[PDB]
DNA sequence: CAGTCCCTGTTCGGGCGCCT
DNA sequence: TAGGCGCCCGAACAGGGACTG
């Protein structure tokens, strides 16, 4: 019956500040043992520790930024804070924050954890991907498979939602990680096939940009030359 | 600064197995280690506090031992969850800190990356600019490597990669690697190549074209 | 002139003067303490300064409290305490809550300065002078004495006592869940609630407390490893008795015949339905030792029999609170001391077995004063009196430590005995 | 001057009146000596006539020091300190050199009629009134009274230094850098100035006291080391003791020793290593005090090798913080011991010896064990801190010495110096009964009303042997058994006794005694390659005893 | 047990040594 | 002579444990 939810900005300019907050019910931030943890973790990367706030208000930071943070609470709303400040684009991330308690002479843990938050910085305008097929060329198909690809080129911010078909094609399906690109996202999707469907029956890409409220069919038509 | 240490990075195991991995710290942390599992969705749970203390609802098949500087995590006998990347945190002293994490994988016939090349679509040079995907899918283990052979000549100006994690159901990966040249240089060439180097064939795999 | 509230008047037992007892060597680090402590007293004017005109003396030392990171004065008033009784405890003693014992949790309170707010008959104050040495006997000592109720003399807390009470009138009755004890400086609070509850209770008795003056310590809890602050709470129920146990051998040599008949002999005396005969008998005739004996049936028979005795509550052993206590101390081995409880020999109200701290640092001196400590407050929680002790240990040697290991604001009356392994009786297996 | 320093308030025993002690006559040679004595106090203050109605007084007479042939003042208050009430002295220890900390510049000052410069509390005087007798049987002597510190009264001493200290009280807290001993009517002071600020203090300080009635008069040291402090030296860079002068008489009687071992001790503080259990014995004994008495060559060698050491000259240093402290023991005769603190290499702090046996039947680690005690004591006194110590007694030892024993013990911080003679327990108990030694079951009993009882055992093997013994009782005798069975045994034998007094010494784990009987026994357990005791309680009915005590039993009453 | 001796530990008092 | 402290000794002291009648 314990439970946390991080609540946030999920995108900052460059230099600027952001305010993560954590909602919890369950517990206390009054009693005893009790404290929050703030925990981070890059893209790709591993878990770090951020900051505890205890009970006692005897918060404990990481060194490395103890410059750029600040903890906080409404003990009364079962609330909990964390501010950075003049933020970088390394501060983008994922933030969790855990409800770390002690319990006894020797054991102090975090014994539940958040789902986290994406935060990440971006100076870039939130802009519409502009898509591309993928059809084979010169090495036109033989009576097997076949493979057919999809270009989500130039958008920000995440994410995108692909599929293939309209959702009918969801098999030999496969949508990669996006990556950043001038500062702006690009990302592949790679359906495959039997011949024996292609190109006699029309296969198509879907597209979907939350964010720029957009989404965009395009067809796998096969190359010309 | 209590330097924490999983030397294993990208373990691969199997069902029913029995596992092992080691937390070294950087000092005599007198058994203040704790250990996460983080599923692939990123949910991330408490299984051992106190280096051998099971944390309530965690199956028995999980051990904890260590100490001074040297500590390992046990998983008896591997489930489908079990599956999973893994860290242990010290709390003896503030900074508090975490492992690097042990990515906990699953062991499956090698096979080999299937490759698929393509054109800049028609649209994409329309607008000035032209990028060169090459697929290379379901292949198995996780390294591997890409070369961009154009005319010949290679070039690593304009490449960018993405690997997928494990796929839960058939353990391969695939990866996606684009070669964003502009469109006066793609319209000054012929030959461009993608050039995969897996561990399952001694010459590279390749597949190519010419405008 | 602090308060003008009226001095209760004292007078120490007949035909017995006051205490004149010297000032041990006191290590710099803790003069400077109490030199502060002590100079920053008599400014608030609760102590004054005196010479040589005064024939008594006590010896003051400090500890640094572990519980809280700062210096505490602490005066060895035993003597006087001593000299003046008829006073606090038959005239005006404080009650003890039966079932002080009976919770789960209780705190104590370091209620000291709360003292220091209430005058000290100018007649008797001459009896509670001190003095302070310096180091390489700089200069001579640096004496004082008290104007306001001492801290640590079975007095105050007998005086106060009508202040203390109303103090906690509102408390009391806005909770009437929890019980309180006040035994000399301190404060003892126990609750049935959960912990965590428990520890917030008490941290709001602080609070009421301070609606009134009575400041009381700021316990620290760190958030590094070792959270010995997890154990600032008593509980009055791990509190188990010792009984002692009859070995269990599939075979027994001669040697092992005879302890175990020794043993059983000892406990006679405690129990008295332990019988020998039948089991010494088989050890008739001048045999070696190493002789392996076989347990007759007619023997074994007792064997398994009086040991079924030795496992239940002793022969109707009442404790009178009209006689003193003493407690014995036995060194059994790696880290592991046994004590007892009596007020008759032979006729112990407790039993049991102080464990170990983990930072015990492989300290006999250590570990014995903590167990004396551990041993004292169970003693005030249950009987509400403090028991003499039969200290295992030279007087030379302990008198030389522990202090350096002390953290409590009362001390107990102990001696020193040199009494081998009776029987490996005061159990240890 | 006199001093505007409150007067400290002084009354008599409970229940007492002053003295009334009548006068001795004198001589009209010594009488009108006195009286341009006391004229001259009179005037000086220290002293005032008093009225009839005093009754009290105390005697006086008048003694010539041979040398100035100038007459001196006596006063005998002998009675009034038997009346005087009691203080609660406030001098604790003298200081000690070693204690001092080098300071750029020091200064070492003294105090003129330090006593005859403190006001006597108004309401005693009457107390200290004394009579200077007439020429003749004529009118009555002259009466006078004390207004200030008479010498050679209880209270002078501890109100002098209360005093002196209440006057220094101000000074030091506004030169809270400037380290002053006050030492009765003596002061060292020093500080990190220089040559010149420092008498611009120095001189403030005697400004200071001047006003409070405290004459500096001129015998104080400046830049003059060797400063001449306490009996000691006091050198830029060390320190030596005011030399000792050892007496080498002819003929030495008992008291005449103690003139020698007292002085002899006073050295061991800076002299390493001092041997005085040797002539230290010679007094033991109910002796006179006039006694002649020959010196042995047990005792001889004593003064002999230690007038050696006293021989060569040495010298201390000072105390250095940061540079913790070290505590160094070394073995020595039977019952001595011997030890040097110091910071550095080997530049010694202070050096001393122990030789206090605690106990009859005691070993050698418990007294290397006593000695860290004492060391650590007189180390907080000097410095307020414990020493690191250097022991010759390896960890092997030790670990097994406060493991088996019941009693609680410990030692502080300390390393092992290899250095002998060395410490270690010479024999040793068993845990468990050894096979391959007969089983012997002792005892042995005696009559109070006669001084007489045997004492013998009974093996498993059926063996006996009962010796008779006369002037000794139940507790030498059961020790006495024990001690057959340790001859009359191989090199591996199990014993039993029904005694925990006799088992209790032996566990104990003795090497040491006062006995012989128990140095025998230790000698016995030495020489054995295994024994174990174990006990039983006597008159219980178990076996192997029984035997033994019918045995020697043979005179249980009457 | 009630009255007594044995034994060991500690306190005290005397000389001395040193200081002021 | 006073007060302090130190050492070394022997006496009266106190308490536990064992004995006897
Ligand atoms: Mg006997």
């Amino acid at each position: 019956q314990i439970t946390l939810k991080e609540s946030g900005p999920g995108i900052v300019q460059p230099s600027q500040p952001f305010r993560l907050t954590c909602t919890f019910s369950g517990f206390s931030l009054s009693t005893s043992g009790i404290g929050v943890t703030w925990i981070r973790q890059p893209s790709g990367k591993g878990l770090e520790w951020l900051a505890t706030i205890w009970w006692d208000d005897d918060n404990r930071y990481n060194p490395s930024l103890k410059s750029r943070l600040t903890v906080s609470k409404d003990t009364s709303n079962n609330q909990a804070f964390l501010n950075m400040m003049t933020v970088e684009t390394a501060d983008t991330a994922i933030y969790y924050c855990a409800q770390s308690a002690i319990t006894s002479v020797t054991d102090s843990a975090m014994d539940h954890w958040g789902q986290g938050t994406s935060v990440t910085v971006s100076s870039a305008k939130t802009t519409p991907p502009s898509v591309y097929p993928l059809a084979p060329g010169s090495a036109a198909q033989t009576n097997s498979m076949v493979t057919l690809g999809c270009l989500v080129k130039g958008y920000f911010p995440e994410p995108v939602t692909v599929t293939w078909n309209s959702g009918s094609l969801s098999s030999g399906v496969h949508t990669f990680p996006a990556v950043l690109q001038s500062d702006l996202y690009t990302l592949s999707s790679s359906v495959t096939v039997p011949s024996s469907t292609w190109p006699s029956e029309t296969v198509t890409c879907n597209v979907a940009h939350p964010a720029s409220s957009t989404k965009v069919d395009k067809k796998i038509v096969p190359a010309d030359c | 600064d209590i330097q924490m240490t999983q030397t294993t990075s990208s373990l691969s195991a199997s069902l029913g197995d029995r596992v092992t991995i080691s937390c070294s710290a950087s000092q005599d942390i007198s058994s203040y280690l704790n250990w996460y599992q983080q599923k692939p969705e990123g949910t991330v749970k408490l299984l051992i506090y106190y280096t051998s203390s099971l944390h309530s609802g965690v199956p028995s098949r999980f051990s904890g031992s260590g100490s001074g500087t040297d500590y390992s995590l046990t998983i008896s006998n591997l489930e489908p969850e079990d599956i999973a990347t893994y860290y242990c945190q010290q709390y003896s002293k503030f900074p508090w800190t975490f492992g690097g994490g042990t990515k906990l994988e699953i062991k499956r016939a090698d096979a080999a990356p299937t490759v698929s090349i393509f054109p800049p679509s028609s649209e994409q040079l329309t607008s000035g600019g032209a990028s060169v995907v090459c697929f290379l899918n379901n292949f198995y283990p996780k390294d591997i490597n890409v070369k961009w052979k154009i005319d010949g000549s290679e070039r690593q100006n304009g490449v960018l990669n993405s690997w997928t994690d494990q796929d839960s159901k058939d353990s391969t990966y695939s990866m996606s690697s684009t070669l964003t040249l502009t469109k006066d240089e793609y319209e000054r060439h012929n030959s461009y190549t993608c050039e995969a180097t897996h561990k399952t064939s001694t010459s590279p795999i390749v597949k190519s074209f010419n405008r | 002139p602090i308060s003008p509230i009226e001095t209760v008047p004292v007078k120490l037992k007949p035909g017995m003067d006051g205490p004149k007892v010297k000032q041990w060597p006191l290590t710099e680090e803790k003069i400077k303490a109490l030199v502060e402590i002590c100079t920053e007293m008599e400014k608030e004017g609760k102590i004054s300064k005196i010479g040589p005109e005064n024939p008594y003396n006590t010896p003051v030392f400090a500890i640094k409290k572990k519980d809280s990171t700062k210096w505490r004065k602490l005066v060895d008033f035993r003597e006087l305490n001593k000299r003046t009784q008829d006073f606090w405890e038959v005239q005006l003693g404080i009650p003890h809550p039966a079932g002080l014992k009976k919770k789960k949790s209780v705190t104590v309170l370091d209620v000291g300065d709360a003292y220091f707010s209430v005058p000290l008959d100018e007649d008797f104050r001459k009896y509670t002078a001190f003095t302070i040495p310096s180091i390489n006997n700089e200069t001579p000592g640096i004496r004082y004495q008290y104007n306001v109720l001492p801290q640590g003399w079975k007095g105050s807390p007998a005086i106060f006592q009508s202040s203390m009470t109303k103090i906690l009138e509102p408390f009391k009755k806005q909770n009437p869940d929890i019980v309180i004890y006040q035994y000399m400086d301190d404060l003892y609070v126990g609750s049935d609630l959960e912990i965590g509850q428990h520890r917030t209770k008490i941290e709001e008795l602080r609070q009421h407390l301070l609606r009134w003056g009575l400041t009381t310590p700021d316990k620290k809890h760190q958030k590094e490893p070792p959270f010995l602050w997890m154990g600032y709470e008593l509980h009055p129920d791990k509190w188990t008795v010792q009984p002692i146990v009859l070995p269990e051998k599939d075979s027994w040599t001669v040697n092992d015949i005879q302890k175990l008949v020794g043993k059983l002999n000892w406990a006679s005396q405690i129990y008295p339905g332990i019988k020998v005969r039948q089991l010494s008998k088989l050890l008739r005739g001048t045999k070696a030792l190493t002789e392996v004996i076989p347990l007759t049936e007619e023997a074994e028979l007792e064997l398994a029999e009086n040991r079924e005795i030795l496992k239940e509550p002793v022969h109707g052993v009442y404790y009178d609170p009209s006689k003193d206590l003493i407690a014995e101390i036995q060194k059994q081995g790696q880290g592991q001391w046994t004590y007892q409880i009596y007020q008759e020999p032979f006729k112990n109200l407790k039993t049991g077995k102080y464990a170990r701290m983990r930072g015990a640092h492989t300290n006999d001196v250590k570990q014995l004063t903590e167990a004396v400590q551990k041993i004292t407050t169970e003693s005030i929680v249950i009987w509400g009196k403090t028991p003499k002790f039969k200290l295992p240990i030279q007087k030379e040697t302990w008198e030389t430590w522990w202090t350096e290991y002390w953290q409590a604001t009362w001390i107990p009356e102990w001696e020193f005995v040199n009494t081998p392994p009776l029987v490996k009786l005061w159990y240890q297996l | 001057p006199i001093s505007p320093i409150e007067t400290v308030p002084v009354k008599l025993k409970p229940g007492m009146d002053g003295p009334k002690v009548k006068q001795w006559p004198l001589t009209e040679e010594k009488i009108k000596a006195l009286v341009e004595i006391c004229t001259e106090m009179e005037k000086e203050g220290k002293i005032s006539k008093i009225g009839p109605e005093n009754p009290y007084n105390t005697p006086v007479f008048a003694i010539k020091k041979k040398d100035s042939t100038k007459w001196r003042k006596l006063v005998d208050f002998r009675e009034l300190n038997k009346r005087t009430q009691d203080f609660w002295e406030v001098q604790l220890g003298i200081p000690h050199p070693a204690g001092l900390k080098k300071k750029k510049s020091v200064t070492v000052l003294d105090v003129g009629d330090a006593y005859f410069s403190v006001p006597l509390d108004e309401d005693f005087r009457k107390y200290t009134a004394f009579t200077i007798p007439s020429i003749n049987n004529e009118t009555p002597g002259i009466r006078y009274q004390y207004n200030v510190l008479p010498q050679g009264w209880k209270g002078s001493p501890a109100i002098f230094q209360s005093s002196m200290t209440k006057i220094l009280e101000p000074f030091k807290k506004q030169n809270p850098d400037i380290v002053i001993y006050q030492y009765m009517d003596d002061l060292y002071v020093g500080s990190d100035l220089e040559i010149g600020q420092h008498r611009t203090k120095i001189e403030e300080l005697r400004q200071h006291l001047l006003r409070w009635g405290l004459t500096t008069p001129d015998k104080k040291h400046q830049k003059e080391p060797p400063f001449l402090w306490m009996g000691y030296e006091l050198h830029p860079d060390k320190w030596t003791v005011q030399p000792i002068v050892l007496p080498e008489k002819d003929s030495w009687t008992v008291n005449d020793i103690c003139k020698l071992v007292g002085k002899l001790n006073w050295a061991s503080q800076i002299y390493p290593g001092i041997k005085v259990r040797q002539l230290s014995k010679l007094l033991r004994g109910t002796k006179a005090l006039t006694e002649v008495i020959p010196l042995t060559e047990e005792a001889e060698l004593e003064l002999a090798e230690n007038r050696e050491i006293l021989k060569e000259p040495v010298h201390g240093v000072y105390y250095d913080p940061s540079k913790d402290l070290i505590a160094e023991i070394q073995k020595q005769g039977q019952g001595q011991w011997t030890y040097q603190i110091y910071q550095e290499p080997f530049k010694n702090l202070k050096t001393g010896k122990y030789a206090r046996m605690r106990g009859a039947h005691t070993n050698d680690v418990k007294q290397l064990t006593e000695a860290v005690q004492k060391i650590t004591t007189e180390s907080i006194v000097i410095w307020g801190k414990t020493p690191k110590f250097k022991l010759p007694i390896q960890k092997e030892t030790w670990e097994t010495w406060w493991t088996e024993y019941w009693q609680a013990t410990w030692i502080p911080e300390w390393e092992f110096v290899n250095t002998p003679p060395l410490v270690k327990l010479w024999y040793q108990l068993e845990k468990e009964p050894i096979v391959g030694a007969e089983t012997f079951y002792v005892d042995g009993a005696a009559n109070r009303e006669t001084k007489l009882g045997k004492a013998g055992y009974v093996t498993n093997k059926g063996r006996q042997k009962v010796v008779p013994l006369t002037n000794t009782t139940n507790q030498k005798t059961e020790l006495q058994a024990i001690y057959l069975a340790l001859q009359d045994s191989g090199l591996e034998v199990n014993i039993v006794t029904d005694s925990q007094y006799a088992l209790g010494i032996i566990q104990a784990q003795p090497d040491k005694s006062e006995s012989e009987l128990v140095n025998q026994i230790i000698e016995q357990l030495i020489k054995k390659e295994k024994v174990y005791l174990a006990w039983v309680p006597a008159h219980k009915g178990i076996g192997g005893n029984e035997q033994v005590d019918k045995l020697v039993s043979a005179g249980i009453r009457k």
